[PDB]
């Protein structure tokens, strides 16, 4: 394997959950496990990052 | 700066390693990245006093 | 979870990362090698072995 700084391609079998917002939970986005609030930004992102 | 550091270790995120390893090689990880911050806190800690 | 109905494992040792935390991890290209040895020299088949 290698834990480059990529998108992800080959991944485990999980099942997809619906977001929550404005609640301060445990989340697990492609290996990028954090505990934190999620809301909307104001900041902008180029179209491949 | 120096929470980046991996000390030595696999990795510096410490939610990676608890989250990738067994507890066998998880405890000689925790154990490096343990003695490496605790490490750079004393050095920190005697600047101060200083 | 195909790995393990197909034949009784010798080895399965591993290295950064644990062989039951693989369904969690999502990270990128994989890579895949094929060749047949006698035995004795399944222990070589590791890093810094001679």
């Amino acid at each position: 394997f290698e834990l480059l700084h990529a998108p992800a391609t080959v991944c485990g079998p999980k099942k997809s959950t619906n977001l929550v917002k404005n609640k301060c939970v445990n989340f697990n986005f492609n290996g990028l496990t954090g505990t934190g609030v999620l809301t909307e930004s104001n900041k902008k992102f180029l179209p491949f990052q | 700066k120096q929470l980046s550091s991996k000390f030595g270790a696999i990795s510096s995120v410490l939610n990676d390693i608890l989250s990738r390893l067994d507890p066998p090689e998880a405890e000689v990880q925790i154990d490096r990245l343990i003695t490496g911050r605790l490490q750079s806190l004393q050095t920190y800690v005697t600047q101060q006093l200083i | 979870s195909v790995l393990y109905n197909f034949a009784p494992f010798f080895a399965f040792k591993c290295y950064g990362v644990s062989p039951t935390k693989l369904n969690d991890l999502c990270f990128t290209n994989v890579y895949a090698d094929s060749f047949v040895i006698r035995g004795n020299e399944v222990s070589q088949i590791a890093p810094g072995q001679t």
